[PDB]
């Protein structure tokens, strides 16, 4: 009686996954081939966005179960390796370092060490004797030590350093990724989604938004806002493991900058190869710091203790330093300018917050501005030593940046006597956290075209 | 694309065109975009191939001449094509699927040869 | 190959198979071989999805069912299909062609669901 | 996949679609991959190119139009198609092949080229 029909070009999907592919904003590329992300290779995204919403549409979403954070993790550190590749190596100039103090007193900062050393000239037969200027956490005293000047570089028991090219720019170019066709990318539109749940609101597109590949740790950094809400993500809520993903509804301007006059000298090294370092300092030495409008900062802190206690019902928030341990992973890090800040952050994360809205003062006027002290590392490890250790090159002049917090990194201290006392303190060190953030929203399916039903339809014959 | 995807089938049987309509077009970098478009040419040319397998490719809505089982059976056909959508549909419609395209298969190939028997004398 | 490249379009309704025919024939070297058999698969395949769309794939001249358009009209049949060539007629409908594929389609469309509005009381 | 290689034509007539079947999708490894894959979908278009020069594709049995020369012809009908096998009879049908295939394409194109020419005036 009935017939079966197939049809083709139905509308359904299945979850799947697949490899991306990047798409530039199609941005002047032309002068500055030499990013370090290499974005100029990426298809120019030439029309609209195919912004179409469906209606009608409900579907789970995870976001801590999505493939497309590994894949661009992947791709960042593979970026990172084929463009340090092909720059120039440090192996001849881990030698014995004889140092002594270039700063004239111990100040409030004079961890520029002077230091010397031996050279290879272009000829194999002729050494030469130089001189170099290097920071107290690049250098380390020798071993068997007697007090004596005698140091050596921090990686030279660990790896061999490549410095970054000179021509090498780091800039955060957006990316948009794009699915191939055939397959599509769906993502929420409910305003107050977290990172789980059935999102009643789904559109699909072609391409994702220009989400931006932001080196930083326990601070996110120019990433996209929180639209009317501050949102408060973790895979357990419960378990201290799972990293909260503090996505803020306003912004925090921030600037850091690097006062003192640092200047670059270059150094033969081989046949046919120079390296760079700092030769002088020009000016009274200053520190390096940051500066953080203080008002809004603490409204902002107020606001996310308000929901971490709509989901902590009678429990106080203790804004906490964060947990001892290495350099890179208390201190904020990131790079501005092509340089590279560890910030020390003991006055930004310390207050509290409870049930009773402490801070009005907030409503009163004032131009209050936490300022918090940098220090400067050359050599880095950072992504846990997967790839291969970069020497940053020294920039001549000052350096400034300027920034929008908006989003931070946290973990909860989940002491015993927390019972009414919560702490919640900065985390970071997977460096995937700061893109879960950006990619919350986005999921890949694969179309599946072809459709079976009956309607007692009969072929002719 | 997919403008009509929460809609019924009815609704989807005129925006059936548009899902097929963008399925082929759109060193690090460079392997990726190799990739995306290979495998875009070999998801297309499957089931291009299936339906050619059929013999009723180079139209959207295939008439079969194979029967509806009753053990696929259990909704009426005004209950399937103005009630449900396909997307919820393709879950239920997931079991016995298998051996649906053998059997379109083999009745594709007898027509062939009924037709041929037919035309060598005729 | 393209051997009645200057003739009218009358005389290239012997020769145009020919040129389908050739469509398809046939470490730095390795890599560009490799993308010259990639670019010539792509190259094959969006045009016949295109005529799959249409719904006249498998023949070398489809009748359309759908009206030229008098904006579109300036010349007579005898004006274009015996004064002149397919290169300037080429050059002088390049306006207005990038929607009349749709057109087509869509048109296609009606037609099955006009089709399926008689099988289903076939 | 070739279940029935061995036997006659007659009795390939009705298991000729296992070999269509099956034809298409059935860091040293991944570029071995690669080629494989580019190779299966190169060695499938290039059949399914022919066909549709030859107008007879999304069929397995082409009727042609077109006479056997009495220069191929050497053995009776059921001498064929009764006491021979596909594999030994392509071994004497290798000859003429490639004029074959150019006969039909014309042949072809002038089947299409006569009906343009009554649908015209239709
Ligand atoms: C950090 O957050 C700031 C807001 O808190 C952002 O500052 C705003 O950026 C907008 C876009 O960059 C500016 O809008 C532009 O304004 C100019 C001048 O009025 C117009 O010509 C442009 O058309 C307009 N563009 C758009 C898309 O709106 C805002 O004027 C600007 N200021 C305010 C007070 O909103 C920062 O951009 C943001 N990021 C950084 C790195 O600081
Ligand atoms: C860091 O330590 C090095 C090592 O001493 C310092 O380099 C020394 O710099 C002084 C002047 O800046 C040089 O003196 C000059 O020597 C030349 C001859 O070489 C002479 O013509 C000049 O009149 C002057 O006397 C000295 O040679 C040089 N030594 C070496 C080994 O390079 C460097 O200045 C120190 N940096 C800072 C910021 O103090
Ligand atoms: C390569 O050389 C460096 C430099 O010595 C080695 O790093 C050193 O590792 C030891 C062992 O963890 C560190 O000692 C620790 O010191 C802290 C106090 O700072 C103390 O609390 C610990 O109990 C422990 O004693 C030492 O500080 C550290 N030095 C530096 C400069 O980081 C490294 O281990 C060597 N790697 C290899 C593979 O040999
Ligand atoms: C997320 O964290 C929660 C903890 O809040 C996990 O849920 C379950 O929590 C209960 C108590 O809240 C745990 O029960 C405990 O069992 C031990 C040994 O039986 C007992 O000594 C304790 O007094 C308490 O009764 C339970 O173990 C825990 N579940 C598991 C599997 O450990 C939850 O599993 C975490 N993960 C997710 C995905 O929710
Ligand atoms: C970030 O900045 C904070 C603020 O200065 C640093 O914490 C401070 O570290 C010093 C150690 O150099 C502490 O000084 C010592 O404290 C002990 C214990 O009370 C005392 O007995 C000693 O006489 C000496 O004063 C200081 O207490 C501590 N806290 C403050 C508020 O200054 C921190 O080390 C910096 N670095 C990191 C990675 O957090
Ligand atoms: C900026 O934020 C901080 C913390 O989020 C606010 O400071 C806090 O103000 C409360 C009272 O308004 C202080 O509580 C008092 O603490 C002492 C400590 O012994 C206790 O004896 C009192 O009974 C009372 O509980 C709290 O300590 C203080 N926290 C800090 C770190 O200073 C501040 O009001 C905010 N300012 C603005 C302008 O928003
Ligand atoms: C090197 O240091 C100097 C001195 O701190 C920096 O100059 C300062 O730059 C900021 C913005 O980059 C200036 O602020 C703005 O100035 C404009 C007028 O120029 C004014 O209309 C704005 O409202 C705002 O105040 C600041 O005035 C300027 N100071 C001086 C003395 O020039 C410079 O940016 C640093 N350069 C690098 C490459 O780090
Ligand atoms: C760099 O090389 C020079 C020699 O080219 C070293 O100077 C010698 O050091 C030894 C050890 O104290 C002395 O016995 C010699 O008299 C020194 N002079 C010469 C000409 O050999 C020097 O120690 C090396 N290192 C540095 C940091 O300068
Ligand atoms: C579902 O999401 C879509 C897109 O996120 C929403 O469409 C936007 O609606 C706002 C106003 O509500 C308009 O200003 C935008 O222009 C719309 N987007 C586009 C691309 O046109 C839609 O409103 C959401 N619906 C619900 C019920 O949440
Ligand atoms: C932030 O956390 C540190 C964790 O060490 C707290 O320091 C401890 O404070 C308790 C308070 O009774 C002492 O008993 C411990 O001995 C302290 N430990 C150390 C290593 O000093 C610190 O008090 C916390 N600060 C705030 C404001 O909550
Ligand atoms: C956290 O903030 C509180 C409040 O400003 C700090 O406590 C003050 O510290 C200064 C520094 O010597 C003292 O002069 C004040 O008397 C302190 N006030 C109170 C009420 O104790 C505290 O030091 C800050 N802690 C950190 C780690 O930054
Ligand atoms: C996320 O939201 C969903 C509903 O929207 C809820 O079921 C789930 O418990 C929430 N999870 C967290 C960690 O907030
Ligand atoms: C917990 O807090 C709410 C409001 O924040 C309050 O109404 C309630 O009384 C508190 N619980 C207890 C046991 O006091
Ligand atoms: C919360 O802390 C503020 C700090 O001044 C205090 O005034 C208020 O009484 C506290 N509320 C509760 C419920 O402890």
């Amino acid at each position: 009686n009935l017939w079966v029909t197939v049809y083709y070009g139905v509308p359904v999907w299945k979850e799947a996954k697949t490899t991306l592919f990047c798409a530039s904003d199609a941005r002047a590329y032309e002068k500055e081939v030499h990013n370090v992300w290499a974005t100029h290779a990426c298809v120019p995204t030439d029309p609209s966005p195919q912004e179409l919403v469906l209606g009608n549409v409900t579907e789970n979403f995870n976001m801590w179960k999505n493939d497309m954070v590994d894949q661009m993790h992947e791709d960042i550190i593979s970026l990172w390796d084929q463009s340090l590749k092909p720059c120039v190596k440090l192996t001849p100039l881990c030698v014995t370092l004889i140092c002594s103090d270039a700063t004239v007193k111990t100040g409030t900062v004079e961890e520029m060490k002077n230091c010397s050393f031996n050279t290879t000239t272009e000829i194999r037969d002729k050494e030469k004797k130089e001189y170099a200027l290097f920071y107290k956490p690049d250098i380390v005293p020798l071993s068997e030590t007697n007090n004596t000047s005698e140091y050596r570089l921090i990686n030279c028991n660990t790896s061999a350093c490549t410095q970054a090219c000179p021509k090498v720019t780091f800039e955060p170019i957006p990316i948009h990724y794009c699915a191939p066709a055939g397959y599509a990318i769906l993502k929420c539109n409910d305003e107050t989604f977290n990172g789980t749940g059935p999102c009643s609101n789904v559109s699909t597109v072609q391409c994702t938004h220009g989400i931006r590949p932001v080196v930083s740790t326990q601070l996110l950094l120019n990433g996209s806002l929180a639209e009317k809400e501050i949102v408060i993500r973790s895979e357990n809520l419960t378990n201290n493991a799972k990293i909260i993903i503090v996505h803020l509804h306003t912004p925090v301007e921030i600037v850091c900058t690097r006062p003192n006059n640092n200047t670059r000298k270059s150094v033969r090294i081989g046949p046919g190869q120079t390296f760079y370092a700092t030769g002088d300092i020009i000016g009274d030495i200053k520190q390096a710091h940051c500066n953080i409008s203080e008002e809004k900062w603490n409204d902002t802190l107020q606001k996310v203790g308000i929901e971490l206690q709509k989901h902590f019902p009678n429990k106080t928030i203790k804004y906490n330093q964060s947990a001892g341990g290495d350099m890179e992973i208390t201190t904020h890090s990131f790079n501005c300018g092509g340089e590279f800040f560890y910030c020390n952050t003991s006055n930004l994360f310390n207050g509290t917050y409870n049930g009773t809205y402490i801070s009005t003062n907030s409503s009163a006027n004032s131009t209050s501005t936490i300022t918090l002290q940098c220090r400067i590392k050359q050599i880095i490890n950072m992504w846990q030593g997967v790839g291969r250790c970069m020497y940053a090159p020294p920039i001549a002049g000052n350096i400034t940046c300027r920034s929008n917090i908006t989003g931070l990194l946290l973990t909860r201290d989940g002491g015993t006597n927390s019972n009414e006392t919560e702490t919640f303190r900065p985390a970071g060190g997977d460096m995937r956290d700061n893109w879960r953030s950006e990619l919350y929203k986005y999921k890949v399916v694969k179309i599946e075209p072809l459709g079976v039903a009956p309607t007692r339809c009969k072929r002719r014959v | 694309f997919l403008g009509a995807a929460g809609s019924t089938m009815g609704a989807a049987s005129m925006t059936l065109t548009v899902q097929a309509r963008n399925l082929l077009s759109g060193t690090v970098w460079g392997i990726k975009q190799l990739q995306a478009r290979v495998l875009a040419v070999e998801r297309y040319l499957r089931d291009q191939q299936l339906l050619g397998i059929w013999g009723c490719s180079g139209k959207l809505i295939c008439c079969t001449n194979v029967p509806w089982n009753s053990s696929w059976s259990n909704r009426n056909l005004s209950e399937i094509w103005d009630n449900m959508t396909w997307l919820q549909w393709d879950k239920e419609i997931s079991n016995y699927t298998q051996i649906i395209y053998g059997l379109l298969e083999e009745s594709q190939n007898q027509q062939e040869k009924n037709e041929q028997d037919l035309l060598a004398l005729d």
